[PDB]
């Protein structure tokens, strides 16, 4: 929106987007800071 | 190519 913007979206593993991969209740959640544009959707 | 679900809310 304003600002770097950080990924948290949730996956199965970690993805090449988010090298910071965390598997929560059997999940995964990116914990990236990062915004070339602002967002992807 | 961020994932879709991005979070930047208050600046």
């Amino acid at each position: 929106e304003e600002y770097k913007c950080y990924c948290t979206d949730t996956y199965s593993d970690c993805p090449g987007f988010c090298k910071t991969c965390k598997a929560e209740f059997g999940k995964y959640i990116c914990l990236d800071l990062i915004s070339p544009n602002d967002c992807v959707k | 190519t961020a994932c879709s679900e991005c979070v930047c809310p208050l600046r």
